[PDB]
RNA sequence: GGCUAAUCCCCCAUGUGGACCCGCCCCUUGGGGUGUGUCCAAAGGGCUUUGCCCGCUUCCGGAUGGGCCCGCGUCCCAUCAGCUAGUUGGUGGGGUAAUGGCCCACCAAGGCGACGACGGGUAGCCGGUCUGAGAGGAUGGCCGGCCACAGGGGCACUGAGACACGGGCCCCACUCCUACGGGAGGCAGCAGUUAGGAAUCUUCCGCAAUGGGCGCAAGCCUGACGGAGCGACGCCGCUUGGAGGAAGAAGCCCUUCGGGGUGUAAACUCCUGAACCCGGGACGAAACCCCCGACGAGGGGACUGACGGUACCGGGGUAAUAGCGCCGGCCAACUCCGUGCCAGCAGCCGCGGUAAUACGGAGGGCGCGAGCGUUACCCGGAUUCACUGGGCGUAAAGGGCGUGUAGGCGGCCUGGGGCGUCCCAUGUGAAAGACCACGGCUCAACCGUGGGGGAGCGUGGGAUACGCUCAGGCUAGACGGUGGGAGAGGGUGGUGGAAUUCCCGGAGUAGCGGUGAAAUGCGCAGAUACCGGGAGGAACGCCGAUGGCGAAGGCAGCCACCUGGUCCACCCGUGACGCUGAGGCGCGAAAGCGUGGGGAGCAAACCGGAUUAGAUACCCGGGUAGUCCACGCCCUAAACGAUGCGCGCUAGGUCUCUGGGUCUCCUGGGGGCCGAAGCUAACGCGUUAAGCGCGCCGCCUGGGGAGUACGGCCGCAAGGC
RNA sequence: UUCCCGGGCCUUGUACACACCGCCCGUCACGCCAUGGGAGCGGGCUCUACCCGAAGUCGCCGGGAGCCUACGGGCAGGCGCCGAGGGUAGGGCCCGUGACUGGGGCGAAGUCGUAACAAGGUAGCUGUACCGGAAGGUGCGGCUGGAUCCUUUCU
């Protein structure tokens, strides 16, 4: 099957960037759906749509880079320089509101997913709840 | 390893083994010299060195190295041991402390005295 | 044997009340209420003596202290895998303050265990302590809490309470008394002795304080306790001096013989004034008691200090102990003699075999200082058990392969619930400790007061995104229908030619074979070389591949049956049916085993011929097991891609096997080579990952000892795990 | 230019690097040393069956078998269950001891060969089997972690 959908999400786009793709489709969720929202208005991608490919829902992701390097390798710089699944299934990992972590000396973010429903370690913090750690992004 | 590898069965702690049983945990052990003599050392090292097979208050019977210069040691010397070892010889874990029970310390060592076991001289 | 008193023991009454059987009321496990019968009380003593005090009695509460019971937590070994007869439950009963197989009688046949039962080993738990960035690890001396013990084992009695450390009984061991009959003890209370050990204190003062027993009070008892003593055992404070003082003394070390060093260090000069002597001298102690009031509230009065003539205060006063480890690199600190693989050092690299910063002494230096070294033990480093935070192609490490059991994991949409999860309130989280703040000892250590924090569990309330779960729905995963494939995939019957060997026959003449050379061997009983026939066994040239199938092992002539897997088309059906898999079970090259067959070539062992110093070998001649079949065992391997399975994402190019296709080419599924990104220690890997990710299983943790010993299991054995 | 000697350049394999006069494996003997394996012997704990069984509580008798008595009953005392513990026979643990005894170290590389590393001079390795003074040979499979396309040891 596909056992995270959602680790899949975030190395579909991993390996997307690192080879440089103007952006890239992944398998429609609406849960999936919140995390790029959380994952764009929050600066990472240019933004994302919801297309259908052969008849099945996709969500297509677009997808941004910073500019063109000089001397040699202009490949240019990363904009989301990491991404990484926090919870996993059968690992899973829930969080008090004291214990929400904050993320690279706050150049990160954390995405949590609550009864607030998902956040930002930020938004959670200041909404004071908890929940599933989803992801490290920075 | 998976996480499930860890609940099932999980890490191992693993424990060390005693370099000596001068037993008791014991700090030192008394002994009596059962017999004491001169051996050959090991591997690029020539030498003369000086044990005594011990007999112990810890029931066990063993060589320890008498330290240092001279000594005055013999067939029924009773000498406390305290352990350390020789890299250069070997069945050797202990030395005798020198100064204790029936052994001397090293008479007109000036220099390094408190091992040894050599009391403080005056001079005008 | 005999008198005798009481707050000692009885009997009768009173019954506020309580107890018990039966009935009903409310209530919900044996909680209350009530009626009927029954049963149950008591003790005096003192005075300021007719009313007060200390007591007794029955009931109902409080308070404090406990019993008992439940959830959860609570070390190592699976080389401990099964355990259980009061065992597990039931009815009745014994018993107890109370539940309960706690025990007992009779019924039932249960209880427990890989979520580790039973067995073995070890250990008192905790508040806390040590270490660590943390997470963890390690620990439970002192102080508080809880448990257990009181020479070893049983037992009960009295009592509110014990199955009682200075109470009782019996057995045992030991010691002591003994008229040998029989008796007496129990320091794991404080001191102290002895033994053991590397090692752990005074047979001290006091009952002033605090605390406990009894007492109306006075008081009495208190090795609890307050104090003192001894040990650098620790921690903290303080001292062995402060300012001057040479271009820089002697001695001593080094020397390139000019000078360098110890070193302002000394000497000396001038202040101060540890020790010590004199004087004065605590707080810790104010109640119990007594007086007025009312034995209350309140007020007044009296006594009492082990520590101690100590703390502290004032006066006087002397220049007044320093040591230990280090100086090769980790590591701060160098030179000269001595020594010559010796004597010695050594934590590890390693030093010493005549120029040793590494041994030993010297001068000098570095580090700490009433201490400094050492050994021992814990945590650290050690991300070297890796939750944070590791790995497995060659470094240690992927099981030989497969099937699935337990178990772990789980696509898309909607609704219910709200267990996980998140939040809020509240209760608990004793004190001590840690943290912060002020404060008390001249400071500090030590001590007080306050504040803060807290995981965790109980309770009430709330949220529903993710996890679960229940209900519905969907089709991208999985499976199924239809259609089209290819293939040494497997089992059984079958047949076909080539060659080897042997038998038969023909012709046919002296050698063949073999090697580096040769011998052995076979040949005139006519071999080799040739033709014809026959028998028999095993294996399948060419096609054939840098191909194909299969989970691995592995599988090649041809035909027939039996039968597994698999790929592509069509988008037809089901509707998440999914992945993985401990254990279990089944497969499993060769050699090997058992019983029966078979036996052409080949061939361990063997038997000979060579070679060689020898030749238990490589070369030659021969040959047995075995190789082949059948049934049954065996269960290993460089069982190799030395690379577990599944799923998804990330340039290409070229070669190839097999499908479909509007057929330069496109589109699936295999096999290969080069390579983008990226990974790797490198080599390499790279859409057939060793890249980026998730699930699940196996496995590793220096080399040797050793795949040995031991135990268990398997096996006929060899031997396997 | 094949060979002998020395040499240059490219390449290849190495377990060599005081570098092929390098490296290395196995067997023996007598000392001597710790270790480990181990019958029998002595000790300890435990469990099962059987028998003897103190103290004590509980039960039952408590009798023209004793003492008190309101004759209701009590007490002495007696018998039984259980029961610390012992005894006899068996399993299992653990300790001490121990004849006999496998591998390791040094005595001294001492010996006999030359097994592996270079095509190690017959490629090596492997499971298994038989042989053999010893490394070993050899047979059957299998792997490549295999050079390049007479035999002749040891420093
Ligand atoms: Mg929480
Ligand atoms: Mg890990
Ligand atoms: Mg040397
Ligand atoms: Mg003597
Ligand atoms: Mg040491
Ligand atoms: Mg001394
Ligand atoms: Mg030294
Ligand atoms: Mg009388
Ligand atoms: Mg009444
Ligand atoms: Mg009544
Ligand atoms: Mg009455
Ligand atoms: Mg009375
Ligand atoms: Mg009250
Ligand atoms: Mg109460
Ligand atoms: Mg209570
Ligand atoms: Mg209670
Ligand atoms: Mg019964
Ligand atoms: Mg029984
Ligand atoms: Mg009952
Ligand atoms: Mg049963
Ligand atoms: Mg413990
Ligand atoms: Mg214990
Ligand atoms: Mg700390
Ligand atoms: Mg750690
Ligand atoms: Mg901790
Ligand atoms: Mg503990
Ligand atoms: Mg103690
Ligand atoms: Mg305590
Ligand atoms: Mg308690
Ligand atoms: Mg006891
Ligand atoms: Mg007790
Ligand atoms: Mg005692
Ligand atoms: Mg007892
Ligand atoms: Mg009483
Ligand atoms: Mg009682
Ligand atoms: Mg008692
Ligand atoms: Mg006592
Ligand atoms: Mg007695
Ligand atoms: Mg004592
Ligand atoms: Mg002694
Ligand atoms: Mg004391
Ligand atoms: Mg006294
Ligand atoms: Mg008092
Ligand atoms: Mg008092
Ligand atoms: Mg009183
Ligand atoms: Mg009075
Ligand atoms: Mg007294
Ligand atoms: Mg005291
Ligand atoms: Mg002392
Ligand atoms: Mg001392
Ligand atoms: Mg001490
Ligand atoms: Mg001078
Ligand atoms: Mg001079
Ligand atoms: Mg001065
Ligand atoms: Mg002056
Ligand atoms: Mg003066
Ligand atoms: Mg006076
Ligand atoms: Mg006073
Ligand atoms: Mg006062
Ligand atoms: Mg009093
Ligand atoms: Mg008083
Ligand atoms: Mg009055
Ligand atoms: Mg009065
Ligand atoms: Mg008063
Ligand atoms: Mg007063
Ligand atoms: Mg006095
Ligand atoms: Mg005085
Ligand atoms: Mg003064
Ligand atoms: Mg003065
Ligand atoms: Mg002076
Ligand atoms: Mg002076
Ligand atoms: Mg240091
Ligand atoms: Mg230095
Ligand atoms: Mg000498
Ligand atoms: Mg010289
Ligand atoms: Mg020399
Ligand atoms: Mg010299
Ligand atoms: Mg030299
Ligand atoms: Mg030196
Ligand atoms: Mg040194
Ligand atoms: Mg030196
Ligand atoms: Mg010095
Ligand atoms: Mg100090
Ligand atoms: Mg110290
Ligand atoms: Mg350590
Ligand atoms: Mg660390
Ligand atoms: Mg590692
Ligand atoms: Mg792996
Ligand atoms: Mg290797
Ligand atoms: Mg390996
Ligand atoms: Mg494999
Ligand atoms: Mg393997
Ligand atoms: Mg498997
Ligand atoms: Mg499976
Ligand atoms: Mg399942
Ligand atoms: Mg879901
Ligand atoms: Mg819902
Ligand atoms: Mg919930
Ligand atoms: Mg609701
Ligand atoms: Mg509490
Ligand atoms: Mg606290
Ligand atoms: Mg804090
Ligand atoms: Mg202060
Ligand atoms: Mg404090
Ligand atoms: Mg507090
Ligand atoms: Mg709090
Ligand atoms: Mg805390
Ligand atoms: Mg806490
Ligand atoms: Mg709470
Ligand atoms: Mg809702
Ligand atoms: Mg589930
Ligand atoms: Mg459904
Ligand atoms: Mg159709
Ligand atoms: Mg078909
Ligand atoms: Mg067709
Ligand atoms: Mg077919
Ligand atoms: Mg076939
Ligand atoms: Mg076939
Ligand atoms: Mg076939
Ligand atoms: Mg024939
Ligand atoms: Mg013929
Ligand atoms: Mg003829
Ligand atoms: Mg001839
Ligand atoms: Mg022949
Ligand atoms: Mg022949
Ligand atoms: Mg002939
Ligand atoms: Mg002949
Ligand atoms: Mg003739
Ligand atoms: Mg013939
Ligand atoms: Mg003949
Ligand atoms: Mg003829
Ligand atoms: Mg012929
Ligand atoms: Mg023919
Ligand atoms: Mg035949
Ligand atoms: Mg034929
Ligand atoms: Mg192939
Ligand atoms: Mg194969
Ligand atoms: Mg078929
Ligand atoms: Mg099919
Ligand atoms: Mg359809
Ligand atoms: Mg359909
Ligand atoms: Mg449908
Ligand atoms: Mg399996
Ligand atoms: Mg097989
Ligand atoms: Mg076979
Ligand atoms: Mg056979
Ligand atoms: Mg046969
Ligand atoms: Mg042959
Ligand atoms: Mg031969
Ligand atoms: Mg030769
Ligand atoms: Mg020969
Ligand atoms: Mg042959
Ligand atoms: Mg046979
Ligand atoms: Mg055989
Ligand atoms: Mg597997
Ligand atoms: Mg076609
Ligand atoms: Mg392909
Ligand atoms: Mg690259
Ligand atoms: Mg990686
Ligand atoms: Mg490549
Ligand atoms: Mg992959
Ligand atoms: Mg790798
Ligand atoms: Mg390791
Ligand atoms: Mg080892
Ligand atoms: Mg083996
Ligand atoms: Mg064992
Ligand atoms: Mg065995
Ligand atoms: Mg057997
Ligand atoms: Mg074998
Ligand atoms: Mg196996
Ligand atoms: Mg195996
Ligand atoms: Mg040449
Ligand atoms: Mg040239
Ligand atoms: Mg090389
Ligand atoms: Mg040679
Ligand atoms: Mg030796
Ligand atoms: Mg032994
Ligand atoms: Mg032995
Ligand atoms: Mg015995
Ligand atoms: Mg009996
Ligand atoms: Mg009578
Ligand atoms: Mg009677
Ligand atoms: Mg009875
Ligand atoms: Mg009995
Ligand atoms: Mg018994
Ligand atoms: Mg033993
Ligand atoms: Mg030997
Ligand atoms: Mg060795
Ligand atoms: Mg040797
Ligand atoms: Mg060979
Ligand atoms: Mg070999
Ligand atoms: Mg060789
Ligand atoms: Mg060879
Ligand atoms: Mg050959
Ligand atoms: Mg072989
Ligand atoms: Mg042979
Ligand atoms: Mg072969
Ligand atoms: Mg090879
Ligand atoms: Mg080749
Ligand atoms: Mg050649
Ligand atoms: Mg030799």
């Amino acid at each position: 099957m596909l056992t995270d959908p959602i680790a899949d999400m975030l190395t579909r786009i991993r390996n997307a960037t690192r080879v440089y793709k103007e952006s890239t489709d992944v398998p429609a969720s609406r849960f999936k759906e919140e995390i790029l929202r959380i994952l764009a208005r929050e600066g990472f991608i240019k933004g994302y749509e919801r297309v259908d490919v052969d008849g099945k829902p996709y969500l297509r992701v677009y997808l941004k880079y910073g500019p063109r390097r000089q001397g040699p390798d202009p490949r240019p710089e990363q904009v989301i320089h990491h991404i990484r699944r926090i919870s996993k299934p059968g690992r899973r990992v829930y969080v008090g509101v004291k214990e929400i972590p904050r993320v690279r000396r706050g150049l990160g973010i954390a995405i949590l997913s609550t009864s607030k429903g998902v956040l930002t370690d930020r938004e959670a913090r200041k909404l004071g709840v908890g929940g599933e750690l989803i992801c490290e992004v920075w | 390893p998976t996480i499930n590898q860890l609940v099932r069965k999980g890490r191992e702690k693993v424990r060390k083994k005693s370099k000596v049983p001068a037993l008791k945990g014991a700090p030192f052990r008394r002994g009596v010299c059962t017999v004491v003599r001169t051996v050959t050392p090991k591997k690029p090292n020539s030498a003369l060195r000086k044990v005594a097979k011990v007999r112990l208050t810890s029931g066990y019977e063993v060589t320890a190295y008498i330290p240092g210069e001279g000594h005055n040691l013999q067939e029924h010397s009773v000498v406390l041991i305290r352990g350390g070892r020789v890299k250069d010889l070997l069945g050797v874990r202990y030395h005798i402390v020198r100064g204790v029970y029936d052994a001397a310390g090293v008479k007109d060592r000036k220099k390094s005295r408190s091992k040894y076991g050599t009391k403080k001289p005056k001079e005008a």
